RNA sequence: CGGCCCCCUGGACGAAGACUGACGCUCAGGUGCGAAAGCGUGGGGAGCAAACAGGAUUAGAUACCCUGGUAGUCCACGCCGUAAACGAUGUCGACUUGGAGGUUGUGCCCUUGAGGCGUGGCUUCCGGAGCUAACGCGUUAAGUCGACCGCCUGGGGAGUAC
């Protein structure tokens, strides 16, 4: 679905420089300019567009997505996108064991939904200024960190990854629980643990952005489907 | 329908100011008597628990077996970290005449006919571990047809 | 920056007592490469050029001796 | 408790209480065996069901992929 | 298909090296870092002191552009050389113009000679000049106005160092480094040079043809040994160094800041 | 110095399928052409490919099924410091004959299933499984 | 070491087509010409134990040689010996 | 470290330069190390200490620093 | 193995070509070389310094510290033949992802510049798979194999007794 030129155009082609690659990334290298390695863009596409599928597929039988990206270059981007498909997300710091430990992480979530009723709908107020400050600063820490998982429901169908080793620890958490990984491979990253690796800048934010964007469009068609 | 042994539990202790911290482990073993086959390793400060715990690890990270009717489909030697461990199919009644720990992992496995040694050490964790890792490179005829591309009788 | 890679120099002279001077501290000792940009082949021949300057009194021992 | 951690995928539940309750589970590729969590030790937990609110058929059904395997 | 390729020389065809195709557009500001895209793999870290010009005040908001400058990629993550060398550039080309017509004309005030000739300013930068220059004649503007402007005219420059001589008066009128390295050198010719990296004991001020000044830590200021020289100068300035010392044989021009 | 070149053989197949290499190169010989030609025959790997004429380099293009590799082990048995003669009816069974035992006879090499088809002991080369 | 035209000339000497440069033959009279050279120079510093390793290995070197050539041809062999004049 | 007072140039700083001047010289150092015997063992050694110490402090360090600490 | 110079001399490595044509590898015995100390004869002897003396310290101090100080350290020729003689890692060969250096060649490139693109040798560090009890090693392997050799078989007794 996504012209090959419009991912040059953003940037997508773009790696990292040739002394981080990682060598597991070389069949996904094209080559090496001005000491940058750049990604072969003719397998880029056709992986992407088969994730893609695999997304939307996913999408139509009411599978939930989870959307990982902390870079905080990348971060307002992949919270837009989840919200644009009603998906969750994790912008910010990747809770370890956030999915392993789903049992108790689940008790976070519970209490980040105490705190947001009493914030609301209870209208309390008259509250000892020290302690709703302590409320207040607590429910802006949960909401920070598990805002986009309060309202997503439970464990994820497929986890969609903006950074592979960025964000390792949400790809071992996956493998574990042997959810379905999509994640962006920069040339630094080890793909091993991606299951539909996307070769493609993890780094500049308007590729981030045309990733973002797709995924957010197949993932409505699946979910209209 | 699943049977679960516990291998082995040892007293473990750890130093601190006061004096000793004594604590326990628990190896377990579970399988369905079919290839299904999963350890356990369960520690805690009170027997049961620990056990408990084995128990529940070893209900997750089963693992499976090709196995031909009652035993192994080939000799296959397994190691792990000091145990190194040789297994062989066996006729059909010869039961299952292996020591240990190896001798319980193989009940809940299913295997009735097996004869195997357990070289090097034999320290419960380890031994059980090798098992599972002979049995799990351990591959069926038909794995192995699809692996070359031939068919069954072609390998005979 | 070698100067002597821009010349080529087959070979360091200590004849020339000027070049020397060039790396030879006010003091009289030797310049490490880091400063001149000396690449460290040509650094050695300086090294035994100075030396060898040094033993014909072209070049002092130290700033100091007399 | 799997399922009250978001793990074990439920989607629909037809079944019909006071007579049979069959209902199919699936999981994010976790490898945790939905249907095991929720039989348990010898049917420990769906002995549970079984005699829960009345004499029950519960049934679980380990979900495939999409609706050909439902 | 080859439409990458053919794209891919095109992306080549349409983006040099230097800081030379303003491109980058500003997409995100916030004090003290401003950043933008010139079509690179990352977006530049930029200080906002680059891009604040003549009063300390920015001037460029989003959908601005100018370029950076480039020959060094992936310090480990982020890409750039910063825009105030690109516009070093442009004051070289304008310099140039005057060859074309023999006379640049601008407006330059030479107040006073840190080595010995008057330091002429161009709207953003300043620079450090010769002795003759400041003066066509030998007017000598200490008696003029302080800081009058009446234009920048050259009298010298070393066309290789940034030092250009500017005789702002008189409308009417009009191995390489080492070998005779004596022009800054007498005892104490100021110069204004650009720091590049302070080491925890100095602060390595090399401007003047492919030199090194290591001002190190001693002087720095009037405080000795408590001074830790990142905390008290700058990173990337143009400053008031003077040599103080020059070895020509152990080339370590040692130059000095509490003057 | 080069002793085994069958030995070295078998260990670059061996590496190669370790590293994930989609084809290996060596020197060419005609005990080693065999052998190729054994491997390709029970479908250890997809083709090797003899090139050059003054000193030719034998290609095998390894195999991979499901990721892993297809020849999961292989070893020499028979080996310069040490030959190994089995007769027919000492001929072995490599995992009980899901593998293969490479054995040369005096009829060529051939495949120990083959050969005691053939009905003739001969010197064990090397196990693949 | 054994001066230019020095080998050459005994090149010249042994080897066939005097390009060849290769006959064991050949070889044999360079480590013999360079060995007997030496014989000289240990006679005078005997201590030089380091430069000394260096002529046991020419004369390890050329006893393989020989042994080479022996077993290939023999008449060649017994030629040789006498032409350089080693005791075997 | 020959030094002359420039003229009508101030005493302190004259001693200054000279302090520099020995420093640069490094000749207390030299005093220094040279006052005991040192077993070229203890030299290789301490050599060999100090080149590793410098390669630690190069590359160890500066990894870390693309982790921030807060 | 380290100031500089000359004479004799070993080895290594790079460029192309030309040549011989398996001449290779390893190696029990054997032979040689083998730090430091030590021994002999004869020289030499500044500093340093076992021994030793004295002064201190200390309960004592046959030491640490201080003041002296002989063998030796130095030279020649012999002998000794051992060191944590250590990478505690036999040698040779092949293969297996990388990164950052150092050092020393060499091809091409407008060296349009200290550059650009390679291609070798040796070498330091980090580290992937793999291996390992772990520690770690990790293309210089402790990975994957092959040839040969040496060596190991509880601790002491003892590398001692005969």
């Amino acid at each position: 679905t996504v012209s090959m030129r419009d991912m040059l155009k953003a940037g997508v082609h773009f790696g990292h420089q040739t002394r981080y690659w990682n060598p597991k990334m070389k069949p996904f290298i094209f080559g090496a300019r001005n000491k940058v390695h750049i990604i072969n863009l003719e397998k880029t596409v056709p992986m992407f567009n088969e994730a893609l599928a695999e997304l939307n597929k996913i999408a139509s039988r009411k599978g939930k997505i989870l959307f990982v990206g902390t870079k905080r270059a990348a971060s307002e981007a992949v919270k837009d996108a989840a919200l644009s498909c009603d998906q969750f997300f994790v912008n910010h710091r990747w809770l370890g064991g956030m999915l392993t430990n789903w049992k108790t992480v689940r008790q976070s979530i519970k209490r980040l939904k105490d705190l947001e009723t009493q914030s609301q709908d209870g209208t309390f107020d008259k509250l000892t200024k020290k302690e709703a400050l302590m409320r207040t600063r607590e429910l802006e820490k949960l909401e920070n960190s598990l805002g986009g998982i309060k309202d997503m429901g439970g464990l994820p169908d497929a986890l969609f990854v903006i950074d592979a080793d960025h964000e390792h620890i949400a790809i071992k958490e996956a493998n574990n629980l042997g959810i379905p990984v999509f994640a962006i491979v920069d040339t630094n990253s080890d793909p091993d643990g991606v299951d539909f690796v996307i070769p493609g800048n993890d780094d500049a934010i308007r590729a981030v952005t045309l990733y973002l964007g797709a995924v957010a469009a197949t993932v409505r068609e699946g979910r209209s489907q | 329908e699943l049977q679960e042994k516990l291998i082995a539990v040892n007293r473990v202790s750890k130093t601190v100011k006061g004096g000793r911290i004594f604590s326990f482990t628990a190896l377990t073993v579970v399988g369905d008597g079919n290839g299904r086959v999963g350890f356990g390793y369960g520690k805690a400060r009170e027997v049961p628990a620990a056990i408990q715990k084995a128990m529940e690890k070893a209900r997750r990270n089963m693992i499976n077996v090709a196995l031909n009717n009652g035993t192994l489909q080939h000799p296959v030697k397994g190691v792990h970290t000091g145990s190194r461990v040789f297994m062989q199919p066996a006729s059909e009644g010869t039961g299952i005449i292996a020591g240990g720990a190896m001798r319980a992992v193989l009940e809940v496995a299913g295997v009735h006919n097996v004869l195997a040694k357990a070289y090097g050490s034999t320290n419960p964790i380890n031994v059980v571990r090798a098992t599972i890792d002979g049995l799990e490179n351990m591959n069926s005829p038909e794995m192995v047809a699809a692996k070359r591309g031939k068919s069954v009788e072609e390998i005979l | 920056f070698c100067r002597f890679t821009a010349e080529g120099v087959q070979e360091i002279d200590y004849k020339d007592i000027a070049t020397l001077k060039n790396y030879i501290t006010e003091s009289g000792k030797i310049v490490p490469s880091r400063i001149t940009g000396t690449r460290a082949k040509y650094q050695r021949q300086l090294a035994r050029a100075i030396k060898r300057a040094r033993y014909l009194s072209l070049l002092p021992y130290t700033d100091r001796h007399q | 408790p799997e399922i009250g951690e978001e793990v074990i995928e439920i989607k629909a539940a037809a079944r019909d209480p006071g007579s049979r309750a069959k209902i199919a589970v699936k999981t994010n590729d976790k490898r945790i065996d939905p249907v095991g969590a929720c039989v348990g030790m010898r049917g420990a937990r769906v002995q549970a069901v079984s005699t829960e609110l009345g004499g029950e058929r519960i049934d679980i059904v380990l979900w495939d992929d999409n609706p050909a395997q439902f | 298909e080859s439409f990458a390729q053919l794209f891919e020389e095109s992306l080549k065809e349409i983006e040099t090296r230097p800081g030379s195709i303003v491109r980058g557009v500003v997409v995100a500001i916030d004090k003290d870092v401003v950043l933008v895209d010139a079509g690179l793999k990352s977006e530049s870290a930029i200080p906002a002191e680059q891009f604040k010009n003549a009063q300390g005040e920015l001037e460029i908001q989003v959908g601005d552009e100018v370029d950076v400058a480039l020959d060094a990629v992936e310090d480990g993550f982020g890409e750039t050389l910063l825009s105030r060398e690109k516009a070093k550039r442009h004051e070289a080309w304008i310099t140039l113009e005057k060859a074309y017509e023999d006379a640049e004309t601008v407006t330059g005030v030479i107040n006073g000679k840190v080595k010995g000739g008057f330091t002429v300013e161009l709207n953003g930068i300043r620079a450090f000049l010769p002795g003759s220059l400041v003066d066509v004649r030998p007017v000598r503007d200490t008696l003029h106005l302080e800081g009058k402007e009446l234009e920048f005219k050259v009298i010298k420059l070393d066309q290789k160092r940034n030092n250009v001589v500017v005789s702002r008066r008189a409308v009417i009128e009009s191995e390489d480094p080492w070998v005779a390295i004596a022009k800054r050198y007498p005892e104490g010719t100021k110069l204004t040079g650009r720091v590049t990296n302070l080491t925890d004991y100095g602060c390595f001020v090399e401007i003047e043809e492919g030199v090194e000044g290591l001002v190190h830590v001693s002087e720095m200021d009037w405080t000795n040994k408590n001074i830790h020289p990142s905390k008290v100068v700058n990173v990337g300035d143009v400053v008031e160094v003077m040599v103080l010392d020059i070895d020509e044989e152990r080339r370590r021009i040692s130059l000095g800041l509490k003057q | 110095s080069m002793q085994d070149p069958i030995a070295d053989m078998l260990t670059r197949i061996r590496n190669g399928q370790a590293a994930n290499k989609a084809a290996v190169t060596m020197p060419s010989s005609k005990l080693k052409v065999a052998i190729a030609n054994v491997l390709k025959e029970e479908g250890f790997i997809e083709d090797f490919k003899v090139e050059g004429d003054t000193k030719p380099e034998l290609e095998l293009t390894l195999k991979y099924f499901q990721g892993k590799a297809v020849v999961e082990s292989i070893q020499r048995v028979s080996r310069p410091g040490l030959r190994i003669y089995k007769r027919k009816d000492e001929l072995p069974k490599v995992m009980a004959g899901l593998g293969i035992a490479v054995v040369s006879t005096s009829k060529g090499v051939m495949t120990d299933r083959a050969a005691r088809q053939a009905g003739l002991g001969g010197e064990i080369i090397c196990y693949v499984a | 070491s054994l001066s230019t035209e020095a080998t050459a000339k005994i090149v010249s000497e042994f080897g066939r087509d005097a390009n060849d440069t290769g006959s064991t033959e050949v070889q044999v009279a360079l480590l013999t010409a360079q060995i007997n050279h030496l014989q000289g120079h240990f006679a005078e510093h005997k201590k030089d134990h380091h430069s000394r390793r260096g002529l046991l290995r020419m004369v390890s070197q050329r006893r393989k040689l020989l042994d080479y050539l022996k077993r290939k041809d023999v008449a060649r062999y017994t030629q040789l010996i006498e032409r350089l004049g080693l005791r075997r | 470290p020959v030094i002359k007072v420039r003229e009508n140039e101030p005493f302190d700083v004259a001693l200054r330069r000279f302090k520099r001047s020995c420093e640069k010289a490094g000749v207390l150092a030299e005093v220094r190390r040279r006052e005991f015997y040192e077993k070229p063992t203890t030299e290789r050694k301490r050599a060999k200490a100090s080149a590793v110490k410098r390669h630690a402090k190069k590359l160890a360090r500066e990894n870390a620093r693309r982790t921030r600490l807060y």
